[PDB]
């Protein structure tokens, strides 16, 4: 290895996580859209949000798969798509030492299923989806804020709310209890353009339109 | 306006009000309020105080960093006054004691300070000043706290002929002084009262109706050399009034009828505690006497506000006078006291 | 003295020497207690009690259109005909031609830096104009670092 | 050298001080107005200028690896001096 | 480069003359009443207007509209276009017709009593650029400005 | 008093419904003003722009008629309608 | 296509209700969409291939103490980024903004060459090199 | 597609059905939350804020958009009922602190540049 600054690229498992994407998308086409291997070796599977439920089983249950685990189930904020919201669920398995990635997509208005009878975890995880992106989870058993403050207005992990939201804390003295008010800075957050003009990596490049 | 006065922002707590404002009296009852109400908006605070900073921590968190500057002063010293007035457009005088002391008597704090500090605001060349005297300040009066308030009020017009003179009733609020002042008599039996009430009528005046009005004479350019009496919306006996004190209060009421004389020889007695007395001869005085009305004057309601009766704030007065039986009840539970009219 | 937005302060349309008209964007606030022209005259206007119906900026651009349409067409050159009718219309006039010779307002550099109220109080335009009048060693300046 | 307003408040060195109607002076009353005495254009005037005999020296600011990125400076103008754009020491070829 | 001079000579508040007869700060509420007060007082041509250089469209049929409303119709410019004839009815009187872009497609330009290098620098530009590559040739009436 | 201050004429260059009001222009708009040669009358065209008539009276009031799909005959009748009175 | 329960929507998706943004700050600003310019300073093109969504800025003024920036405008920072004009009006319209949108505008071809600088009888023959 | 999936209501009555639910819901709750968090207000007062809260979406036409809102409002009735909300909560609704904003033209034009 002459190259000791790269990082080494490992094709037996990105084979066996390719073999296995194979298996997943054939034994249900009904809900898989697309499944990919990164070049570091990480498994997607990208489906319809019908099939929540069924891959999620599927993935727990299945001798050859076994993924007893969810690491983690997050949302990601897309404004350009028409189904904004990307649903993360990130499960492994300790009996074939793997780790697999699931994603679906959502709208503002369109219920996703909750998965709180395939993992225990997701009890608070949807919540806490519900809460920064407003995604609605159907047969939650208790859906409701989970960070933010009570009676909070908004779901401040959206790509278009604000940093500093809308409304401040104080205390006032007049009416003896902490208030809230339009937000105030007295120094605005200073937005910086980082971005370079010249194209970092080529083989990323969109072709043009 | 100097270019560091132009008002800016949206009227929040990071905001520019162009009001630079010196409150004497800033650490007491009112001056806690119209305080606040200056540093909700952005106003640039001059907070000059006697007692012990410690007790001005209060006033603290009222505005912005660095809207809010305390610094000592002496009532009897016009250096002081000069150096806690010299960069204000607006001063605001609250400073008032209920009682004499061995140091200042009600000439002091009713005339010679509040002259001081018209006389040093006129010279330093501050444009506004708004003085708080008294509804029934008479130079005939029966108390020396209202015959002090009239002279108060004839020499800061001498001083400052600019000035706003406002004249509050007995002002209503958290730490009042009037409604817990009623309340307070439950600790000495019944409820003692000269000719039992019954000749005494009241219209007393919510503090934040009060602080509101003070701003909006700060900010009324109509309200130079002017006089208002910030009166309440509704006038009541005296023993209607304590009556609905103690019923909202939810401590049984007996009244009796102390005479004049005995109550006189009582607050006498009061007096003589060395730390902010409970009574005295002269509040004994000024609260069996009527308020006045003075129709000719401009008001609250002239100032774009609207009164707030006391059957609306009362509760959130009295509810600390409240028993652990009584304590979490409603503030309709009882009704609003008869009102006497003009 | 009505106080009113310099372009940089106030989202308006002008229209260039071709026809096209085109919008700024407010880039700051104006100063002080200065304020939005249009929004001036329409106080002014409801003051006098002869409120001009309109309280947007959505609003007064609307105005704009019923007076002349083509105010609105942002970064759009619309076409103007009938050169021949204002040909015909302009051969009435008969009126005659000065000796005069024809002399521009600006015939050298320095006459080009001040020229409006802004660049009039510009001191990188009076820099100019002393740098092209005298000479380069005029306006000097430290660049040192 | 750090001078004094008209008002009596102390001028910084970056040409700072309210001036004689500005309500912000009431922040330095009972207190003190905070400016450094030590007027860093004034100092870096009182260097000499060094006599390098070439038409290209070098300045890294002293101390090496401790000083600015180092930078080359021209010497060939004979009414000017070539001074370092980052730490302003002068310098300018002998007696030209 | 001349936004250098945005930051100098600001008219930042409301001015009124004094008893003496000088100009002072006063609110936007006093000015504009005294101006109203003037205005719903004279009328037709007793009020008029005159738009400077750098006003924009919105400003102008504001004023036009104020003004209209006390049957002023003398609403003027300082920069004089020939009103005989056709004036201002047609358009295409008073405006580049060829447009910016359209010198490029012209086999000759004639420039009349003007000096484009100065007077609009990027329309010159253009002809240059067309001068250059296309072989534009061009004459002038006028001051034989550089 | 309520006098007539300015017409405005509002038209498109392409559009089949403002011809009536283009062959108006063309052919009888220099008779109109060398009739009326203190009337402005602001001829404004614009692309896909119904065509539109605007007077304007005195004090800042305006009326529009529409003129889509008028006839030349039928612009100056309402020209002259307008011009005269009628309306 | 799916067992959905398919329920019959009108087509005007508004979502201005739930996003918990004060009222001030829907029908008051105005949005602008647009592909950013490119910066003069730099002949790069990588900044210009997105389309943006920006608010109208609101006022600043200077902070009493440190003279700093203030501001009372939540959107003065917010910038969206979108594939195509048609996603940022779409999501401009669900949300209640009243937007201004104005067409890409991308350099014209030209006609570069390098012996055009020594022509024989044309204007495009160069002085220096 | 052309059709969408409901949230719970498949039509607007359905919709409207949970809304009143809900409504009436908060009308009987007002009264114990007036109480309970000892607020300084009337039960005439809580309850015209529960309707003038409501009356805010009665502009909303989607039948998703009104369930949403129904399922935000029956959350905030459980913070109210549950008292996981404080009394600085409650009080929110009513905007005490802050000054009341100028509407016209002429008054937002004297204190500033926003429309
Ligand atoms: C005879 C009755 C006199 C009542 C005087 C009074 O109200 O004193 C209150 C006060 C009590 O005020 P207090 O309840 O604020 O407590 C004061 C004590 N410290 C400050 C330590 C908390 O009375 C006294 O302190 C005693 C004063 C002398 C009492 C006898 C006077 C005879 C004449
Ligand atoms: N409260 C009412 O019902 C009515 C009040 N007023 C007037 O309203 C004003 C404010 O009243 P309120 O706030 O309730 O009064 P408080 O007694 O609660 O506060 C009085 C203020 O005055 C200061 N002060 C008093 N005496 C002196 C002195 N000798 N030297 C320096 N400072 C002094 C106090 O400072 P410190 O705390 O350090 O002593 C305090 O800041 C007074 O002018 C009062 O007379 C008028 C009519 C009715
Ligand atoms: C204690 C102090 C207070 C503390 C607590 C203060 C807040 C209490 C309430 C909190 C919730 C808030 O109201 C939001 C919700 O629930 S929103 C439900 C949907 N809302 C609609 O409007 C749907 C569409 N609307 C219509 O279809 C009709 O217009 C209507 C139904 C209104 C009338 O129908 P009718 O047949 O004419
Ligand atoms: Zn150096």
């Amino acid at each position: 290895d002459t190259r000791p600054t790269i990082r080494p690229r490992n094709d037996v498992v990105h084979k066996q996580l390719s073999a296995f994407g194979q298996y997943v998308a054939e034994i249900l086409p009904k809900y898989v859209q697309q499944v990919q291997v990164s070049c570091f070796n990480e498994l997607e599977i990208f489906i319809h949000p019908d099939g929540v439920i069924p891959v999620l089983t599927f993935l727990r249950d299945h001798t050859n798969a076994q993924f007893k685990s969810l690491a983690d189930l997050t949302a990601v904020d897309v404004p350009t798509r028409q189904n904004r919201f990307e649903i993360v669920y990130n499960l492994l398995s300790l009996r074939f030492n793997s780790r697999i990635r699931v994603k679906t997509y959502t709208d503002e208005l369109t219920p996703i299923e909750s998965s709180v009878t395939v993992y225990k975890a997701a009890n608070w995880y949807e919540r806490e989806i519900w809460d920064m992106f407003g995604v609605f989870f159907a047969n939650h058993p208790d859906l409701r804020r989970i960070l933010t403050d009570y009676g909070f207005e908004g779901h401040p992990f959206r790509k278009d709310f604000p940093l500093s939201g809308y409304v401040e804390l104080r205390y006032d003295d007049e009416v003896k209890r902490v208030v809230a008010e339009p937000v105030e800075l007295a120094q605005e957050f200073r937005k910086f353009d980082l971005n370079s003009p010249w194209e970092a990596f080529p083989a990323y490049r969109q072709p043009p339109e | 306006l100097h270019h560091a006065l132009i008002p800016h922002g949206k009227g929040g707590r990071s905001s520019v009000s162009g009001i630079v404002a010196t409150v004497f009296g800033a650490t007491g009852f009112l001056g806690r309020y119209v305080v606040n109400h200056l540093g909700r908006m952005g106003s640039q605070v001059i907070v000059p105080y006697r007692c012990e900073p410690y007790d001005t921590m209060h006033l603290r968190p009222m505005g912005d960093l660095g809207q809010i500057i305390f610094m000592e002063w002496n009532g009897k010293d016009k250096d002081s006054i000069r150096k806690v007035v010299e960069h204000s457009n607006v001063v605001i005088n609250l400073v008032g004691r209920e009682w004499e002391t061995k140091n200042f008597d009600f000439e002091d704090v009713f005339v010679k300070i509040p002259h001081a500090i018209a006389q040093v605001s006129k010279e330093a060349g501050v444009e506004k000043l708004i003085h708080i005297s008294h509804l029934n300040a008479d130079i005939k009066s029966p108390s020396r706290y209202l015959r002090s308030k009239a002279v108060g009020e004839k020499e800061v017009r001498a001083a400052f002929p600019e000035a706003t003179i406002i004249k509050p009733s007995d002002i209503f609020g958290r730490e009042d002084r009037f409604l817990n002042y009623f309340a307070s008599m439950r600790w000495f039996g019944g409820v003692p009262l000269i000719s039992l009430g019954k000749e005494t009528v009241k219209q007393p005046v919510y503090i934040v109706d009060v602080s509101k009005g003070i701003i909006n004479a700060i900010k009324d350019p109509d309200a130079k050399g002017k006089t208002f009496a910030f009166v309440g919306p509704n006038r009541y006996l005296l023993f209607d009034l304590v009556q609905y004190i103690f019923a909202v209060a939810y401590r049984p009421f007996l009244p009796y009828p102390l005479p004049h004389f005995a109550y006189r020889w009582v607050g006498r007695l009061f007096e003589v505690s060395p730390f902010e007395p409970w009574t005295t001869r002269d509040k004994v005085e000024r609260v069996h006497m009527s308020d006045m009305t003075l129709p000719h004057l401009p008001g609250l309601e002239d100032l774009g506000i609207q009164a707030t009766p006391l059957e609306l704030k009362a509760i959130e007065v009295l509810r600390r006078h409240r028993t652990y039986r009584w304590l979490t009840s409603e503030m309709e539970d009882v009704k609003p006291a008869k009102t006497v009219n003009i | 003295i009505l106080p009113g937005a310099a372009y940089t302060e106030k989202s308006a349309t002008y229209v260039n020497t071709e026809g096209r008209a085109q919008q700024t964007k407010v880039a700051v606030t104006p100063p002080g207690l200065a304020r939005e022209d249009w929004k001036i005259i329409r106080a002014l206007s409801e003051i006098a009690g002869m409120t001009l119906p309109y309280d947007t900026l959505d609003q007064v651009r609307s105005r704009l259109e019923e007076v002349s349409p083509n105010l609105v067409r942002y970064d759009d050159v619309e076409g103007a005909n009938y050169f021949q009718q204002a040909n015909e219309l302009s051969k009435l006039v008969n009126q005659q031609l000065l000796a005069d010779p024809l002399v521009p307002p600006q015939l050298t550099i320095k006459d080009f830096y001040m020229t409006d109220s802004i660049s009039r109080a510009s001191q990188t335009m009076a820099k100019c104009v002393k740098a092209v009048t005298e000479g380069i060693q005029a306006v000097e300046e430290p660049s040192i670092c | 050298g750090v001078r004094t307003s008209p008002t009596g408040e102390k001028v910084t060195h970056t040409g700072q001080a309210y001036d004689d109607g500005d309500y912000r002076r009431v922040r330095f009353s009972d207190r003190q107005k905070e400016v450094n005495e030590n007027f860093a254009i004034d100092l870096i005037a009182e260097q000499p200028v060094s006599e390098v005999g070439s038409r290209v020296i070098s300045c890294d600011g002293g101390g090496g690896a401790l000083g600015h990125p180092r930078v080359y400076i021209n010497l060939d103008k004979e009414t000017k001096t070539g001074t370092c754009g980052y730490c302003g020491l002068q310098f300018r070829q002998p007696h030209h | 480069f001349a936004y250098d001079g945005l930051k100098r000579q600001r008219l930042t508040q409301p001015m009124i003359r004094n008893e003496k007869g000088l100009l002072t700060y006063t609110t936007w509420e006093d000015a504009l009443s005294r101006v109203a007060g003037m205005l719903q007082s004279f009328q037709g041509n007793d009020v008029a207007a005159i738009a400077g250089g750098l006003v924009d469209a919105e400003a102008l049929v504001a004023l036009k509209d104020l003004l209209n409303r006390v049957d002023s119709d003398s609403l003027c410019t300082e920069e004089v276009f020939p009103t005989a004839g056709a004036g201002t009815d047609l358009r295409s009187n008073y405006l580049l017709n060829t447009t910016i872009a359209g010198v490029e497609e012209a086999d000759v330009i004639l420039l009349v009593g003007t000096n484009p290098r100065f007077e609009a620098p990027l329309f010159n530009a253009r002809i240059r650029k067309s001068w250059l590559h296309n072989d534009l040739k061009v004459a002038l009436i006028g001051s034989p400005v550089d | 008093k309520l006098g007539l201050r300015e017409i405005r004429i509002h038209l498109c260059q392409r559009s089949p419904g403002s011809q009536g009001v283009r062959d108006f222009i063309e052919k009888r708009y220099v008779e109109l003003k060398k009739a009326n040669p203190d009337l402005p009358i602001l001829i404004r065209e614009c692309s896909d722009v119904q065509p539109k008539l605007w007077a304007r009276y005195a004090f800042g009031q305006e009326k529009n008629v529409s003129l889509n799909n008028f006839s030349a005959d039928q612009v100056t009748r309402t020209l002259e309608n307008v011009l005269s009175g009628k309306a | 296509t799916q067992d959905t329960q398919l329920i019959a929507v009108d087509e005007k998706l508004d979502i201005t209700t739930l996003t918990g943004v004060p009222e001030e700050h829907i029908k008051t600003r105005k949005v602008r969409i647009f592909v950013p310019a490119r910066n003069n300073m730099q002949s790069g093109v990588n900044n210009t291939k997105k389309w943006k969504m920006e608010f109208d800025t609101r006022e600043r003024w200077e902070n009493p103490l440190m003279g700093w920036s203030s501001t009372a405008d939540p959107l003065s920072n917010l910038v969206l980024t979108f594939s195509t004009k048609e996603d940022a009006v779409a999501f401009a319209e669900k949300n209640g903004w009243s937007f201004d949108v104005e067409e890409r505008k991308v350099p014209k071809p030209k006609s570069k060459s390098y012996g055009a600088n020594f022509s024989w009888n044309k204007r495009t023959r160069v002085s220096t090199k | 597609g052309t059709s969408v999936k409901p949230i719970f209501s498949r039509d607007m009555n359905e919709a409207k059905r949970r809304v009143r639910e809900l409504y009436r819901a908060w009308y009987r709750e007002v009264p114990n939350t007036v109480h309970l968090f000892q607020l300084d207000i009337s039960v005439k007062q809580g309850r015209d804020k529960v309707r003038e809260m409501f009356m805010k979406n009665a502009h909303v036409t989607d039948p998703r958009v009104v369930d949403l809102l129904v399922i935000k409002g029956k959350m905030e009735l459980e913070e109210t009922i549950n008292v996981w909300k404080q009394r600085t909560h409650i009080m929110r609704f009513f905007h005490e602190t802050e000054a009341p904003r100028p509407t016209d033209f002429l008054s937002k034009f004297y204190v500033g540049h926003d429309p």
